[PDB]
């Protein structure tokens, strides 16, 4: 069970099908957050908090924060 | 070796996907490499052609050609990409990864 | 209906499997050494039907671990 | 050259499938020869994968594979075979001709 | 366009109409007796069997010491009898 | 949609000109050989448009007439 802000009952979302937890922010706005396939195997979202490990891609001059957790209500802060 | 689904990472800041991909940096893909020789295995869903294709190659090498190790299925992966200045975000970007390979 | 044969191919996950029917295949490449696979069938049984040849003979049974100690033989 | 559907024919007698195929003697199946270089074309309906992996080809061959030219499209033909001991007539059997090649 | 043919094993009567550019068939054993007639799908592409009439002009299979005559051309009702050479 | 006709410039091409959606112009080579030019439509993946030039392909595309004619592009060193 993750929280949703995609354009479920007002910021919620029940993620299914392995699906973890993710959340987008530009640091600081808050921009996307809702289910994440796990398929791709990313090694960051396995994690049990949103925890920016890797590296902000340089666009947007480095202001994308992104970060995934696999516990439950856990993409609600970094 | 045989028809095998071995590992790939594509990091998008080696393709230059960076521009525009937020979300994920990379993600860990899958190519399938490797021979087809017969008897082709039915775990590799090979086809009516790829059987009748290799049968002949076994004949002369030269006439025809063996069959390829390719992704016979792919699945979607998650992306937070960038639409004209606004982030996008799409559940099913779809054939990124591979789930089984064959032989066709 | 299932049966049980025996798995000597590369491509086998244990001693036996489980299939419609037993499959033995002999496969000679031009210049190199036969190659004796022994496993199981569940689809494309028409080439089960096919003369010997030079270079691929096929060989199916409906039988328990029928396909155990089967030789095959090809054409010159 | 490229991905291209060479011609190959099938000549049923000589791989041993002449003992329960009455007709035809043999078909005109098609082989997909060539190799998928970069750009891949759209007439050869790439995949996502398949298009991320000669990309990643290009920065170091040794990573990765080039894509392989493999039939995208199988067609059935018509055949005469022999059901314990009964001339049988199949109108569609399947996968047996190649109309589209593509890289995968 | 469409092709009707000659049929024994929609279809009415002996005849059926054969869709999609399928060309006609037909399968004897020579005392020469017909087996079998109908369709024949064009993608088995022999040589696409654009002839006007059915012509055996490849030698008969080795099974059954070369009884089977089979041919097919791409006119209407011409699986009816055949030819040789 | 509205299709537009590009320049066809790719061994895959079967006319001078093709018409697609959107013009396409690709640069190729890594390294070991010569850059190769080439030049035709596109139907399907936008997504490579989008793509930062890197050392070995860049992509270009545009929405006008015979737009990709005489575009011409580089790869980073």
């Amino acid at each position: 069970l993750c929280a949703f802000k995609d354009p479920h009952e007002n910021g919620t979302i029940l993620c299914s099908k392995g699906s973890t937890c993710y959340g987008l922010w530009e640091k600081i706005n808050l921009v996307k957050q809702g289910c994440w396939s796990h398929i791709g195997d990313p090694q960051e979202c396995h994690y049990e908090e949103c925890v920016v490990t890797t590296t902000p891609p340089s666009i947007q001059n480095g202001t994308y924060r992104f970060c995934c957790c696999s516990t439950d209500l856990c993409n609600v802060n970094f | 070796n045989y028809c095998k689904r071995t590992p790939l990472y594509i990091d998008f800041k080696e393709i230059g996907w960076d521009s525009w991909i937020i979300a994920p940096p990379g993600y860990e893909a899958y190519e399938c490499r490797g021979v087809c020789n017969y008897p082709l295995a039915e775990h590799l869903t090979p086809t009516k052609h790829a059987i009748i294709q290799a049968l002949v190659h076994l004949k002369n090498s030269q006439k025809a050609s063996k069959a390829c190790c390719v992704p016979t299925k792919l699945e979607p992966i998650s992306i937070l990409y960038l639409d004209k200045g606004v982030v996008t975000y799409k559940f099913k970007y779809e054939g990124m990864a591979v789930s089984e390979c064959g032989c066709r | 209906p299932l049966v049980t044969c025996t798995c000597e191919s590369p491509h086998c996950k244990g001693p036996t499997c489980r299939g419609a029917w037993c499959t033995v295949v002999l496969v000679r490449e031009e210049g190199r050494h036969p190659q004796e696979h022994r496993g199981c069938g569940n689809l494309h049984r028409e080439l089960c039907r096919g003369r010997p040849t030079e270079f691929v003979n096929h060989y199916c049974c409906d039988s328990h671990l029928c396909n155990h100690n089967v030789s095959l033989v090809l054409e010159a």
